[PDB]
DNA sequence: GCAGACACTACGAGTACATA
DNA sequence: TTTTTATGTACTCGTAGTGTCTGC
């Protein structure tokens, strides 16, 4: 069932889906794409994530493949005004001689300095709408000028329903399993495959890219599961010593993370937010924020970190 | 206008097929339509206590702080992220505000002052000729009405109104009503 | 179906009324301004032996300068244009008819409401003259019996009353004084001697210059008042 | 009063030295920078017929390329100005002298410690070497009996040590030693033959460039060094 | 040592390959691009008498037009480059070799997989057309017992699907079959007749042009295909 | 030979991000 | 339902102006 490109080793690009069905998508989304390929003609479309690797630029090529379009594929950042005047006007005006929908795929078109090109395109789209249609791919919509969103069906990715997420995940697990059969990767514990999917959910590219790096040993066993669910750096020793309100331990961990402070302080905010009660949140930002703020006035940085710990130990009421 | 049968080719089709780009351009310029933002669904969530979670959308510590800066119920919380918030994650600065500023509502109008565009040009002028910063310059104008007759001095300085200087005062053809205005009644 | 110094020359010109063009089979060729204002027909030596539309003429012709004069042009296998040279070959794109404005049919000129003529240097003189002093519009009309042209600058002479150049053509047998106006960028015809037929039936009128190579027809301007 | 093709060009040129200018009646113009670094005088053949101050020069010479060349630039009926044209009339502001830095000092270059000439085509070569060989200071001095120029690079070569450029200007006969350094930035003349008169006693001093279309005088940088 | 027009026209070429260059004593000079894609070797008129590294080639060559066509050159006491003129004199920063990506020596070319030749008359027409035809890459394969060359538009094309151009080079004596694609961009050779040396040991593969002046090597494209 | 036309530069517009 | 601080620094785009060089 699975398309393999075989000119690539890089493996998240080896398994890039050929057709709209091979693609793992939300139900309504897949159905709307089937609907489109059915009518045989392709409208102007925008696909956007903003979460990378949800399949935007893959489904772009697939849509073309299904309707058998004559398709020019173009790097967004390469598509400046002189390109549209030049190469694209040529293609859009020329007649495909098998009677194929002509389609211009502009990938990752959300760059800011192309707004001039995008406006120039708004007039173009109406002039050449009879021949050929445009499929834009973007990570961030606001980088697509409003009159281009007016002219398009804007389809929005990787923001599935609670049910879609549950189905999509099953579908992705089935797929990974199938990729493993093909690749010679032994699955000892299915739990690790369900874990890789869940871990990186919206992003299907990283979820496959992961599989490559945990396959060093050709097998996925309970031992790999520890590294997949496990946290390689973490904060745990501090978070725990904080809850326990002990000090000698906090006093000792200070020098450890004083090393790079701006990063540590960041994690601590991110990680404590989840682990503490609602008005402890508001207190924790005032405490961490103030501490971060004077860092770099404070002369002994290791001490300044100890001071932060003592402060949070006392005032944090833990859920 | 010969031929006398043309299903009118739209403004665009003519621009392009004929390939004069200057007409294609003004056809481009047609939709420039500049507006954007949706920062008020972020303010709204901090207020109404709905859920956004940020991350995905662009965030402005300046824009969120200023918006809330309106209603005194908030100032305590904004005051906070103002002293302390410099140096917090946008993710954080947001999470905080969620858990501090409590009620919810606000209606729109910010407070912006009323500029007498003329009075500003006049102070901006005085501070130029006199190499003083703006507060003395205001003193000078108060003084310079009540004797020494502001027309005497505005007449000397009408000299430098250089239209680079006007761009510093207002932003529109209001700016050209001013070139003329102190070139006149002194 | 090779092409000669003669036939390419006239084509670089049609390329200036309209960038692309549609040519059919004959010793016949013709174009038009996408917007209407202008037109041009011609017959020529070499013989068009197939139907094809072009997008980038000025370009297409440049490409021809690079092969052997004895280069035979054909309709290529798929249906684009094969330009077979000596020891090489070029394939230029046949363009989609529906993206090139060519004349519906070879618009047939009515009978002359008026008749007169023009001289090559006179046309050379005029063309040369206008832009220099900023002129960008003109007007043919009866003056002291004969017919003359009066060049204006409609940018700095809005309502058309400060002539800035003039040329006499030949007197006027018939009898009424009319006033015909044309934009200046609309004067694409190549210098040489042209017989000048003029015409009118409503706020609509025309003007078909006849050369010894090809014919050009130019619309009028909205505020021209015939005397019929 | 009317301003010629050659006068206006010493006006775009005096703008590179002062935003504003004050020329008065006569056939003499002169200006020098708000930072007293740079003095430029020029005798024109259009006779200025009154006393005027402009906050901006390079702004004015703009509303002047448009108007035709009659340009009876007279004085407005309310203290401002009137540019009379073949067929229009324009009004530029006119600044209270308290808003323009004007030289006021047609002080006369004392006497030359040493004199020498430079050929215009050889200003050429230096104004251009320095551009892409990256020079930003030079030093005029005596090598092997003639008076040379050295270009350097104040930034890369912090103390004028490695010479990126030399130029030979015809021998010195007087018996003195000197090293006059000028910051290329503060050098702004349109090319041409130039008499070079350089004066200094002890530590105070300057260099005077005599040219057939203007005169130029600038200040030795901090460290210049001599024995006059 | 001096250099003539002919020499430099070369180095202005070798500049477009590597903006720097290292060169030593002899009548041989060479450069290969930083990124490992092309390379040229040269026997020349003028004679090199000392080793030296030039960081900014494209502009040194420039400085050189700024004095007479004869000025002599050498290694300064200052271990830099001295361009000395009749009247003036320049001193061009000789750079540290560390930083000028040059080739240690000269690597022989694999006795060629395939041989043929190309007229310079012919190759001018390829470049000439390529502008005209937006030909960005080419492929040299075997069509019916003869060696052809095909220009494409990798941009609009993508898969090199349709041929926009096709010179016809030599004939093919041997009995392999291949398709060597070449990035037009990578083709930096002063025009003149060449012998062509192709090579491939499977995934390995390159292309050598053998001039009268210098030899050039360019890398095939990623899926140049063949049975060698 | 000079135009034409090419290749290069300078500038202004819009975006951005770290500081206060 | 509302709408952008001031200073300094960096980068991309389009275009217009600028200059050196070659084919019919
Ligand atoms: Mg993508």
């Amino acid at each position: 069932m699975i398309t393999v490109n075989e000119k690539e080793h890089i493996l998240e690009q080896k398994y890039r889906p050929s057709t709209i069905d091979e693609c793992i998508l939300p139900a309504f989304d897949k159905e709307t794409f089937k609907s489109i390929t059915s009518k045989g003609k392709i409208p102007h479309i925008i696909l956007h994530s903003p979460s990378p690797g949800t399949g935007k630029t893959t489904v772009a090529k697939a849509l073309c493949h299904d309707v058998n379009a004559d398709m020019m594929f173009v790097n967004g950042s390469d598509c400046k005004i002189d390109f549209v005047r030049g190469p694209l006007t040529n293609f859009a005006s020329a007649a495909s001689f098998d009677g194929r929908q002509k389609v211009i795929v502009i990938d990752e078109f959300d760059r800011s300095g192309l707004a001039e090109s995008q406006r120039h395109l708004r007039s173009f789209m109406e002039a050449y709408s009879s021949n050929c249609s445009i499929i834009i791919t973007a990570n961030n919509i606001d980088g697509i000028i409003k009159p281009l969103q007016s002219r398009c069906r804007v389809i929005t990715f990787g923001q599935p329903t609670d049910e879609d997420k549950i189905e999509m995940m099953k579908q992705m697990i089935r797929r990974l399993t199938e990729i493993c059969k093909h690749e010679g990767i032994a699955i000892a514990d299915m739990k690790v495959v369900a874990a890789l999917v869940k871990k990186n959910f919206p992003d299907f590219r990283k979820t496959i890219g992961e599989l490559d790096s945990y396959s060093s040993k050709g097998v996925l066993d309970a031992g790999i599961l520890s590294l997949v669910t496990n946290d390689r750096g973490a904060i745990d020793d501090v978070l725990e010593s904080l809850k326990n309100k002990d000090v000698k331990q906090l006093r000792a961990l200070a020098p450890k993370y004083a090393a790079d402070y701006s990063w540590f302080v960041g994690k601590l905010a991110e990680e404590i937010y989840s682990r503490v009660t609602p008005q402890s949140i508001i207190r924790m930002y005032e405490i961490v924020g103030e501490n971060n703020q004077y860092h770099g006035i404070a002369a002994n940085t290791e001490l300044h970190l100890a001071y932060l710990f003592i402060q949070l130990a006392c005032e944090m009421q833990w859920k | 206008s010969l031929f006398k049968d043309d299903i009118q080719l739209n403004e665009h089709q003519v621009a392009w097929y004929s390939k004069d780009w200057t007409a294609v351009q003004s056809a481009a310029d047609s939709f420039k339509e500049k507006a954007e933002n949706e920062f008020f669904e972020i303010i709204g969530a901090i207020n109404n206590k709905t859920k956004c979670s940020i991350a995905q959308k662009d965030y402005s510590k300046f824009m969120v702080e200023n918006a809330l800066s309106q209603f005194p119920e908030c100032m305590p919380a904004v005051y906070a992220m103002n002293l302390i918030g410099s140096g917090l994650s946008d993710e954080a600065h947001f999470n905080y505000l969620m858990a501090a500023v409590p009620r919810g509502k606000r209606y729109g109008k910010w407070a912006k002052l009323v500029e007498d565009s003329t009075e500003v040009l006049i102070i901006k002028l005085l501070a130029k000729r006199y190499q003083v910063n703006t507060n003395d310059a205001i003193n000078y104008k108060s003084i310079l009405t009540k004797n020494g007759k502001l027309p005497l001095v505005l007449k000397e300085l009408k000299g430098l109104v250089t239209d680079d200087f006007l761009k510093e005062v207002t932003k529109n053809v209001k700016e050209q009503k001013q070139l003329k205005k102190l070139a006149l009644e002194w | 179906m090779k092409l000669s110094k003669d036939t390419t020359a006239l084509l670089k010109n049609f390329a200036t009324i309209n960038s692309g063009i549609m040519l059919k089979s004959g010793q016949f060729i013709m174009t038009r301004a996408v917007n209407g204002t202008t037109y041009a027909e011609a017959n020529i030596s070499d013989v068009i032996d197939f139907d094809v539309a072009i997008y980038d003429l000025n370009g297409f012709l440049g490409i021809l300068s690079l092969v052997n004069d004895d280069a035979e042009i054909s309709q290529s296998e798929d249906g684009n244009i094969k330009i077979a040279d000596a020891r090489s070959t070029i394939f230029w794109p046949a363009a989609d008819p529906s993206t090139v404005v060519a004349p519906n049919k070879p618009i047939p000129f009515p009978v002359a409401s008026a008749v007169t003529e023009i001289k090559a240097e006179d046309l050379q003189q005029l063309l040369r003259v206008s832009r220099g002093l900023q002129i960008d519009t003109i007007a043919i009309t009866v003056k002291e019996g004969k017919i003359v042209i009066n060049g204006f600058n409609k940018v700095e002479d809005s309502a058309l009353t400060r002539v800035k150049y003039s040329l006499t053509l030949g007197d006027y047998d018939g009898e009424n004084t009319f006033n015909f106006i044309i934009n200046m960028a609309n004067m694409k015809m190549q210098p040489g001697n042209y017989k000048l037929l003029l015409w009118a039936k409503g706020k609509q009128g025309a003007a078909k210059f006849e050369g010894e190579h090809a014919n050009y027809v130019v619309a009028l301007e909205a505020d021209s008042t015939h005397d019929f």
